[PDB]
């Protein structure tokens, strides 16, 4: 006789978790921007209508998504990986210019909106970069966990910037080696000497909101599976 | 109001390190005519809001003070630390254009290095066809801009984008409005 009220309260908890996930997803969506998000939805629609008919065979499995969804790093780096990449977080990694050109043909043929920027792997020149042998700067690319097939594109985005201890060190290092430098908390110094820094928050670090969304998804999946097995063996 | 607190922290660092924080680049330079207002705003770009300071030490000092005040991060150009090449004098002896750095004037003559870095050897042309002609017709190609804001990079990447350039050009006369108000 105590079962229906516990069922109702467990559904209340599940609905609270879903509302939390909608909140965090909308936070990520607001930190993403309208043009980038509509562009992602548009690429999704083009490849959906593309795979409905199965045309252009290496093209449909040739789009591997955004840069942001192809790597994950430790949270302490979440600020400094963002600000040196910027909206390069939302470049679309693709194999060649074939898929970029075909996607854009369908794009301005069907007249669907959004900003999209393509990183074709086949046309990124692998200049073998030689990184400095100091105890003062870790290569940024070294602290990124990503599939090595995409290793060209990340070398285009992160392949020159270094993570130094603090700002004096980075201003010496960047001028010394013609490399970008950036501290752990977001302050930069360019290879031309341009200083850029201030206070970077943890509220709109898109990687942190992404990880909030992903952790909420894992939590929601665990609760859904547990309650669904409870209902599966409550039919008896 | 983000611009209000931006100018607040700006005036604070102006009064803290006064012989070494020259100002932003907009409040420190303006073009020769009014026609070039578009083209200059396409070449300077983010450098329009770059704060021009004397050396790298004052750069880190201002950056850490902005971080202590939890403000909007800004961009600094240290004159002594900036990597520039001298302005190519041969390009003044050109058939159809002159350099964009010669199209703007400074305000303290020390700051020339910063306007060597934000401009370099960019060139500005009346119409699009003239810009294309001097950019691609010579045996050496040059970063050329048209009066309507279209940018002709050395690699050949044609850059068009006057959607937000109208407001970036309106800031140039809005600074004169701000001077007449103050």
């Amino acid at each position: 006789n105590y079962l229906w009220r516990e069922e109702n309260a467990e559904q209340q908890a599940l609905a609270a978790k879903r509302e939390d996930l909608e909140k965090k997803q909308q936070l990520l969506r607001a930190a993403t921007g309208k043009a980038i998000l509509n562009g992602i939805d548009s690429i999704n629609k083009v490849l959906d209508h593309f795979r409905r008919k199965g045309i252009n065979q290496h093209v449909q499995n040739g789009y591997h998504g955004i840069v942001m969804n192809n790597f994950e790093c430790e949270p302490a780096f979440y600020t400094c990986v963002e600000v040196t990449a910027g909206n390069r977080l939302f470049y679309h990694i693709v194999d060649s210019d074939e898929v970029s050109t075909k996607i854009l043909m369908e794009f301005n043929k069907m007249n669907l909106p959004g900003e999209v920027t393509f990183l074709p792997l086949n046309k990124l020149d692998v200049r073998d970069t030689a990184y400095p042998e100091t105890n003062d700067a870790i290569p940024m690319i070294s602290k990124l966990r990503y599939n090595p097939r995409f290793d060209k594109a990340f070398k285009h985005v992160f392949g020159k910037t270094l993570i130094c201890r603090s700002m004096e060190v980075s201003t010496q290092l960047a001028r010394a080696f013609t490399m970008d430098c950036i501290t752990l908390e977001g302050d930069q110094v360019s290879h031309r000497g341009a200083l850029t820094g201030g206070y970077y928050d943890t509220r709109k670090s898109r990687l942190e909101l992404q990880k909030d969304v992903r952790k909420a998804e894992e939590e929601l999946g665990e609760l859904e599976a547990k309650l669904n097995e409870n209902l599966r063996r409550n039919i008896e | 109001s983000r611009q209000q607190r931006k100018a607040e922290i700006m005036e604070s660092i102006k009064r803290l390190y006064p012989g070494s924080v020259y100002g932003r680049l907009i409040d420190l330079c303006q073009p020769t005519q009014k026609k070039y207002q578009i083209a200059v705003t396409k070449v300077l770009g983010k450098n329009m809001d770059a704060i021009i300071v004397d050396s790298e030490k004052t750069g880190r000092d201002c950056i850490q003070y902005i971080k202590e005040q939890r403000g909007e991060p800004e961009t600094f150009l240290p004159l002594d630390y900036l990597e520039v090449k001298p302005t190519d004098e041969k390009l003044r002896e050109l058939k159809g254009a002159k350099l964009v750095i010669d199209v703007i004037r400074y305000e303290p003559p020390h700051i020339k290095k910063a306007l060597q870095y934000a401009c370099g050897n960019a060139l500005v042309c009346d119409n699009v066809e003239d810009a294309r002609r001097i950019a691609f017709g010579g045996h050496q190609r040059h970063k050329t801009v048209a009066l309507d804001g279209t940018l002709f990079q050395k690699s050949g990447v044609i850059s068009g984008g006057a959607s937000d350039l109208k407001a970036k050009a309106r800031r140039w006369d809005e600074k004169a409005v701000d001077k007449l108000k103050e």
